[PDB]
């Protein structure tokens, strides 16, 4: 016995046509005058666009005239002027209407791609439907003689037919004529007779229009909307506050264009009303009616036909539709220039004093009034406005464990916004931890970040348990660590290794920590010698715990002292015995996988501190003598120019092909470039001589530059090769290469010519960067738009099938193995063992248990693994079938947000993708995801049969192959162009290659298989990331491909109507509920269909979600026609409405409310 | 064929959606802003099938379509115009004569005149109305006397009609009379259609028999009882409607007594009146339809001034529609110029008001235009810009009046105006809201309520209530010293004493002190 009539919680929103009476329901009065505000009193006119009696009062609680002022009469209307004295926000929510004389056609339901009023009526849009309502050619409204039912007549034909019969087939013209047409139309009887006629002896020569319209008519009739509402007779009015005319600075009002529109339509409508009472000349009245049509259409949606101008502005007027067709500012926020903060931890950030003071204003107020100090709220305001010492301490209390989340401009992935504990800093710049300085892709060139203050309690906990930096150790894209130490610190730890012979060395042994005392007290060096010490190692096995292991290993001073930082566990020493390069991150990774979060975090802070400190102690610099040039430079250059000289002489005397000597001489200079490069590196690498004991030995150069290169720290081979070696082949604006490479280098002088040559490379480099940077996000938007609705649900379903994972082997003819693509993956079922037993069924491949997949030798290189591609889930993703790859080490928590994180991880490295039988680059990625047919698609054998020619060029034609065997034939079409690969008589299998060219994903999915096409997409999209050298897990690719294969096509006979291509969601859930419902014969078999990202994203349940990205004027219209309703499970549509997101911290709420909406 | 084959074969799929291609491969008049959206809608989105939805749908302008129907010239000459005007006067005359036939129109005019005299020469009114009343009272006697069997009596009736035709009535009066007669006729046919609906359908009496019977007297029961006593199968059903038909006849006879006219002729005079109306209306319509050119031609000069071309020519059409009404062919003046003035006045009395969003009076518009016309010379007859003081000096108005005048000019500016050209800026986006209060301010107000609600606690009832009721807080309507002095016996000074004593109490607490500021 509920049935509440108030503004409570809603479970869904409904969209449909509006009856004239439906408009009257919103009407709080009727606009009747084009008047807005008074010319002198500046007061709302009587019945104008800004009435007070109709809409709302100007001032809050005082009426128009002034008979009533204060809260005494908040429910009673005024005597002199019926002005309901409530609020002024009432003026913002009140509707109102205008009631037109002659009917008017709604511009949307009239001319919006398909003519809704036309297709519903079966009548040409801009041809007939225009000429019959623009007062030109009269139309018929049903005749029982000579004339049909919807034919078009001229005035002459009208009077002729009227004379022949008349007074029994009367049919007007114009708007009301189309009204009587739609009104007379019987949706029910037509829905029957159309079904009858459009099924009688007709092949595929008609079925198109038949199925189309019948589905459309059935939809409209079942929608509930009456076709009468299509053209309106009562036009509603927008609230005044949503289109106000507010006085700016010193007069000069500011109004909305809608006021001009409504004023025009009101004027034209009034004249029409007046003409329908005075003398009524047909030309005059009909013209004014067409003008009313103009005004109404211009108000609803300009678009579209010339665009009504006026308003002095040469620009058009922003109609209603243009205000809803196509960035959320927020309080408690700020931004500033960022700065490095070495003394910070990983969970801390430097927040400026004055900045944090203004940010936590309301918190300071509350805490002040709570303790004492400030007698009242305004006292607190005055107390903080006059920064009075004690207030700062109170601030030190409010920001204590109150997380503040930071954000950078280009937010590519989840790690764009990370939370920190605010640390007050005497300054006006925002300091950041140098470890998470890579996740933001932030530099200190002058980049500036923004800060947000989690106000809500659960918002603070969300920031601490999710967005906190300490929880984001690993990258969501690849399992590898993301807060890994960078340039400065890594060069430091690289210097803390680097075993140098002798030089204050000798093997004076001690025990770990004591070595520190040895280092500070000089005497001994630091990079010697090697030297031996006692290392107390710790290891665990089987029953965990800890097992000591004291020994005597030969490390160095640096390794000895550095060992102190290493946590309890770990293999110890051997992780330090190496150096500082990539194992610097490997060490962090292993530490995380064998210890945990906290030990890894503190280890990260320690290694950062260590790196910085010892790097500072080192004092590595970059003098001009650090980049030593090879002596053989001029030699190699002369030799190369000698060879090219001979080639040019040969070209002079004919001999060699002069047409392509350009290429081979380029090979000469290219070889020479590699010669200079190899010479420079082999020199600058080792060098040195030292003098160990009895002198004479060789190590590796301590040449600063090399130290930077052999330890990450921004220093690559190519860059160094340009510094001391030579800048190789340079590009030319033509796209060609110049046959005179930059012989000189930056260490040397650079001639004006070759610099004017290199300027092209720099120009196109920056330009191309500017393109791919925006193009990357341009792809990301499509990825998110298509994927941001699926979330891991229903815990862990059954099913065992899944793509057989195998090491990506180009080693067929080039040798290149990668076998780490299986880890944190849930096993399909006991994937065998050269003997028996071993692997369990649903056992997720651990990080230590994937290392067990090496104890089964190189024999086992194939494992079946559950993936998101398969998974017999319905509207989500099985937790098992997904994996675990997060910043978290465990499996994904039930109700995460796989879609967005997948899209982000894919489109994040897009910044470093070079756009162009190998396209390659971001464009290649786009084409693979869009699933576009190649420029020269190959062909496959649909059914295994016997290959034979089917009439040599007898069409038409063009060759024909016919693989026939067992039963029934097939006739494929070969267009002569491009050869073949299978002679006549030979047999083929189900999906064999008979064109040896580019494969089409549609054909692969349609014939080869889903596992094959998904394997193709992932292994082809990865191959373009291999070249760019960007690590990205296959899980996410499989994730987007999952809903990339969302819909299918049914071919048989079931409750679903055959030709309709529907998603396997409704398909599977309905076929599961039909085998055991009444009969399996009341349902058909479906067929998976490959559709691109855009084509897939285009289709979606919610009309609001669609109204977001795709064309709003279309989606909103068509969704209006059929009584559709969003209810209401998507992310995006649940975001713009401003409620809890059906994922993460939500989900539980949605599940409860979802089950709650089962009672009715 | 052409459009379909070219579009389909070319767009496969034109790669980058090459719009600037096939739009030239289309017929008709180009450079439209209409056909554009019909191509950007088909190419992408609903691919493949949409390209099949395009042709099947493929298998314009207000003014250009207005000149079209206006193209039907049917122009006139002095002979034509005078002809049409003659038909107008003929129709009007027949209508007025038909009104003269109506005696109740005369007697009503007489009654309302006595109303006028019971509260334009007053004696002249007492003169003509006396003439009318005289001819009426002499014609009225020649009715029941029946002397001269409506032959010479008819002469006095028609003479009375002529006397009535001497009166030049007001439009409201004539319309009221005519409408009254048509409403009377509405009741007449109401009763007639009642009798017919009852006797023909409910009693199963053929329409042939009803027209043969009823058409006679139409009032006396002589036809009804003769229809019942006809002993027909449909005569026995008449008994079930005898009271209804009787009631209708009695009411129709009542109408006979109301109009004092023969019921078998009221249809005749009302008929001829209708004939006159349709004729005059028709002729006047032909007139306005003919001089349609003049409207647009003179409206062209008023273009571009806060109102579009169609609106202007429309006000010109109604201006012409008014000009035709007040005009006679028996006039040396032609229609070409007389109509021109009415049209100019019609549209100029429209551009004056319904142009800008804000209201404005005619005198304001004229003063503004005059100011502009004067200002355009001061900068051209000198060399420097026209100073506001000197510009005001060359006019009757002081200066500040002109200052306030310029604060009414312009639409003015619209919010949707681009400003900084950001991504993307809008003037209406910089407009701040001021009707709202700061959340800080609202919080301080709430804390203020609590503060006062806690301060009046440290008081006595005969002091808290005093301060509360006097300054009116937590009780809406505030009272004065008397209304509080009466409910507390001791009047005025006593209650003011306590009222001051409470204020004395508030000189140590700091809460309200800091809340002051
Ligand atoms: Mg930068
Ligand atoms: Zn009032
Ligand atoms: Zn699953």
């Amino acid at each position: 016995l509920k049935a509440q009539t108030k503004t409570e919680e809603f479970d869904a929103i409904k969209i449909a046509l509006a009856s004239p009476d439906m408009i009257r329901s919103w009407s709080f009065g009727e606009v009747k005058k084009p008047e807005t505000i008074n010319y002198r009193t500046f007061k709302p006119e009587r019945d104008g666009l800004f009435c007070a009696r109709i809409f709302g009062p100007v001032k809050d609680y005082e009426c128009l005239c002034g008979k009533y002022k204060r809260l005494k009469h908040r429910g009673v209307i005024c005597e002199k002027c019926g002005v309901e004295v409530t609020q002024t926000k009432v003026r913002r929510e009140r509707m109102g209407h205008i009631e037109l004389a002659s009917p008017t056609a709604h511009i949307w339901f009239l001319k919006s791609l398909p003519s809704r009023i036309g297709l519903l009526l079966d009548m040409p849009l801009r041809d007939i439907e225009r000429v019959l309502y623009f007062e030109s050619y009269v139309v018929i409204e049903g005749g029982m003689t000579n004339l049909e039912r919807q034919q078009i007549l001229t005035e002459e034909q009208y009077l002729d037919a009227l004379e022949e019969f008349g007074d029994e087939f009367d049919a007007k013209m114009g708007a009301e004529a189309i009204q009587a047409l739609l009104k007379s139309m019987d949706l029910e009887q037509e829905c029957e007779q159309l079904r009858e006629e459009l099924n009688e002896t007709n092949s595929e020569t008609k079925r198109k229009k038949l199925t189309k319209r019948i589905k459309l008519l059935e939809a409209f009739v079942q929608s509930g909307n009456k076709p009468e509402w299509m053209i309106l007779t009562v036009l509603p009015v927008l609230p005044p506050d949503l289109r106000p005319l507010v006085p700016l600075d010193g007069g000069r009002f500011a109004t909305s264009d809608l006021n001009d529109l409504y004023r025009r339509v009101i004027n034209r409508n009034n004249r029409l009303k007046r003409l329908l009472d005075l003398a009524a000349p047909d030309i005059i009245v009909r013209n004014e009616k067409r003008m009313l049509q103009e005004a109404v259409d211009a108000l609803l949606d300009n678009g579209r036909r010339g665009r009504a101008i006026t308003g002095s502005n040469k620009r058009p007027l922003k109609s209603l539709a243009d205000m809803i067709k196509g960035g959320k500012r927020v309080d408690y926020s700020g931004r500033s220039v960022i700065t490095v903060g070495p003394y910070l931890r990983l969970h801390q950030c430097g927040l400026p004093k004055k900045m944090a003071l203004e940010l936590f204003k309301p918190f300071i107020y509350g805490k002040l009034e709570l303790r004492g100090l400030a007698t009242t709220i305004k006292a607190a305001k005055k107390m903080v406005e006059r920064e009075e010492a004690v207030v700062w301490d109170i601030l030190d209390e409010v920001i204590r464990e109150h997380p503040v989340l930071l954000n950078r401009a280009p937010t590519l992935h989840r790690l764009g916004i990370q939370a920190f504990e605010p640390v007050l800093i005497e300054g006006k710049a925002i300091q950041l931890h140098p470890l998470v300085c890579a996740a933001y892709n932030a530099d200190f060139d002058g980049d500036q970040m923004a800060v947000h203050v989690p106000l809500t309690l659960e918002a603070q906990l969300e920031a601490r348990a999710l967005m906190m930096s300490t929880n984001n150790i690993l990258s969501p894209a690849n399992g590898e660590p993301i807060i890994v130490p960078s340039q400065d610190v890594v060069l430091g730890l690289y210097y803390m290794t680097r075993d140098c012979v002798n030089a204050k060395g000798e093997g004076m042994v001690l025990t770990g920590p004591k070595e520190a005392e040895r280092l500070y007290r000089s005497g001994l060096a630091s990079l010697h010698a090697r030297v031996k010490v006692r290392i107390t190692e710790y290891e665990k096995d089987a029953n965990g715990e800890l097992v000591a292991k004291t020994s005597l290993k030969d490390t160095t001073v640096g390794r000895a002292i550095l060992w102190m930082i290493v946590p309890k566990g770990l293999p110890y020493s051997i992780v330090n015995q190496a150096l500082g390069k990539k194992a610097i991150s490997k060490m962090l990774n292993t530490c995380y996988r064998i210890l945990g979060l906290k030990p890894t975090v503190i280890f990260a802070d320690q290694i950062m501190y260590t790196g910085f400190a010892y790097a500072a102690r080192s004092g590595a610099s970059v003098g001009i003598d650090d980049m030593v040039i090879p002596e053989k430079k001029h030699e190699i250059i002369s030799e190369a120019e000698a060879e090219v000289a001979e080639i040019q002489e040969q070209f002079q005397s004919g001999l060699v092909t002069a047409g392509e000597r350009y290429n081979k001489v380029i090979d000469i200079w290219a070889a020479a470039n590699d010669r200079v490069s190899k010479a420079m590196m082999d020199n600058l690498q080792t060098e040195t001589v030292i003098n160990r004991d009895g002198q004479e030995e060789k190590q590796v150069s301590f040449n600063s530059i090399y130290m930077m290169a052999d330890s990450g720290a921004r220093g690559s081979a190519a860059q160094i090769r340009q510094l001391a070696g030579m800048r190789g082949l340079m590009a030319k604006p033509d796209g060609s290469i110049i046959e005179t490479p930059i012989t000189a280098n930056f260490r040397e002088g650079l001639n004006v010519l070759q610099y004017f040559i290199s300027t092209h490379g720099a120009r196109k480099g920056l330009a191309d960067t500017a393109l791919k940077t925006a193009n990357s996000g341009y792809l990301t938007r499509r990825l998110v738009d298509v994927a941001q609705d699926l979330v891991v649900t229903e815990d862990d379903c059954g099913t065992h099938e899944g793509i057989m994972m195998t090491p990506v082997i180009e080693g067929g003819d080039v040798k290149e193995p990668l076998r780490d693509r299986v880890l944190g993956r849930v096993t399909a079922e006991d994937v065998l063992k050269p003997g028996t037993a071993d692997i369990l069924v649903p056992r997720n491949t651990l990080l230590h248990e994937q290392w067990c997949d090496l104890l089964e030798e190189n024999s086992v290189d194939a494992v079946k693994v559950r993936s998101v591609v398969s998974c017999d889930t319905d509207f989500g993703v099985c937790a098992h079938c997904y994996g675990r790859d997060l910043a978290r080490g465990h499996i994904i928590n039930k109700g995460e947000a796989i879609g967005v994180i997948a899209a982000q991880s894919i489109g994040e490295p897009g910044t470093q993708l070079t756009m162009r039988d190998i396209t390659g680059g971001l464009p290649r990625v786009a084409d693979l995801f869009e699933a576009r047919r190649p420029k020269e698609p190959a062909i496959l054998a649909e059914i295994s049969g016997i290959v034979s020619f089917g009439k040599e060029t007898k069409g038409k034609r063009r060759l024909v192959i016919t693989p026939v065997d067992g039963s029934d034939p097939y006739e494929e079409m070969i267009p002569k162009w491009r050869q073949l690969n299978v002679f006549e008589g030979e047999r083929v299998e189900r999906g064999d290659v008979i064109s040896d060219g580019p494969e089409a994903p549609h054909d692969i999915l349609r014939l080869r298989g889903v596992h094959a096409v998904t394997r193709y997409i992932v292994n082809e999209v990865q191959d373009v990331y291999r070249l760019q050298g960007v690590k990205i897990n296959d899980k996410h690719i499989e994730v987007i491909v999952r809903q990339m294969l969302r819909k299918a096509t049914i071919v048989n006979a079931g409750s679903s109507d055959f030709l309709e291509g529907e998603q396997v969601e409704y398909s599977r859930v309905k076929i599961a509920n039909r085998e055991l419902e009444a009969n399996g014969k009341v349902g058909a078999t479906y067929s998976r269909d490959l559709l691109g990202i855009t084509k897939a994203s285009l289709a979606t349940e919610s009309f609001i979600s669609a109204a977001s990205f795709q064309e709003t004027t279309r989606v909103l219209t068509e969704a209006a026609v059929a009584g559709k309703r969003d209810e209401l499970r998507g992310l995006k549509e649940n975001v713009i409405v401003g409620r809890l997101i059906p994922a993460g911290t939500g989900y539980a709420y949605h599940q409860d409310r979802m089950r709650r909406r089962a009672a009715g | 064929q052409s459009q379909l084959k070219l579009l389909v074969t070319r767009g496969k799929e034109q790669g980058y959606l090459t719009y600037a291609e096939v739009n030239d491969h289309l017929p008709e008049d180009i450079v439209d802003s209409d056909q554009i959206e019909d191509i950007i809608q088909m190419i992408n989105d609903m691919g493949i099938q949409v390209m099949e939805e395009a042709p099947d749908a493929d298998d314009t302008d207000p003014v250009r379509m207005y000149m079209r129907e206006m193209g039907t010239v049917e122009l006139l000459t002095r002979e034509g115009e005078i002809d049409i005007a003659k038909r107008i006067e003929d129709g009007i005359n027949q209508v007025q004569c038909s009104v003269a036939e109506y005696p109740e129109a005369i007697t009503y005019l007489l009654e309302q005149y006595d109303r006028v005299e019971a509260e334009i020469d007053p004696e002249l009114a007492r003169e003509k109305f006396a003439e009318l009343r005289a001819q009426y009272v002499v014609t009225r006697d020649t009715i029941k006397a029946k002397g001269r069997s409506h032959a010479t009596a008819q002469e006095e009736i028609l003479k009375l009609s002529e006397v009535f035709k001497q009166f030049r009535l007001v439009p409201k009066q004539f319309d009221y009379l005519v409408n009254s007669m048509r409403v009377m006729m509405d009741r007449v046919r109401t009763q007639e259609r009642l009798i017919m609906k009852l006797c023909v359908e409910q009693c199963k009496m053929p329409k042939k028999n009803f027209i043969t019977l009823f058409t006679g007297n139409e009032t006396s029961d002589t036809w009804f009882n003769a229809a019942i006593a006809m002993n027909k199968p449909w005569s026995e059903k008449l008994h079930d409607v005898s009271e209804e038909v009787h009631r209708a006849l009695q009411k129709l006879q009542q109408i006979e007594e109301e109009t004092g006219l023969t019921i078998e002729q009221v249809k005749d005079i009302n008929r001829r009146m209708s004939i006159g109306e349709a004729k005059a209306r028709r002729a006047k319509k032909e007139m306005v339809e003919a001089n349609l050119r003049l409207v647009i031609s003179i409206a062209k000069k008023y273009t571009n001034r806060g109102l579009q071309f169609l609106d202007l020519i429309q006000e010109g059409n109604i201006g012409l529609m008014k000009a035709v009404d007040k005009f006679e062919y028996r006039r040396g003046y032609k229609f070409s110029t007389y109509a021109t003035w009415w049209i100019r006045q019609a549209i100029t009395r429209s551009i004056a008001d319904q142009a800008r969003t804000i209201r404005i009076p005619v005198h304001m518009i004229e003063t503004i235009n005059k100011l502009n016309r004067i200002s355009r010379q001061m900068l051209q007859e000198m060399g420097r810009e026209p100073t506001p003081e000197e510009l005001a000096e060359r006019m009757l108005m002081p200066e500040d009046k002109i200052r306030k005048v310029l604060k009414i000019a312009k639409e003015p500016i619209s919010m949707e105006t681009p400003i900084g050209d950001d991504e993307d800026s809008h003037l209406g986006d910089f407009i701040e809201d001021t009707t709202l209060e700061l959340p800080l301010d609202s919080a301080t107000t709430e804390s203020l309520r609590a503060a006062t609600h806690d301060v009046l606690a440290g008081l006595t009832a005969r002091e808290a209530k005093v301060l509360r009721m006097r300054f009116g807080i937590d009780m809406n309507t505030d009272y004065t010293l008397e209304e509080v002095g009466k409910q507390f016996d001791v009047t005025r000074e006593r209650i003011r004493q306590i009222e001051a004593k409470a204020l004395r109490k508030l000189r140590h607490p700091s809460r309200s002190e800091v809340l002051r500021s």
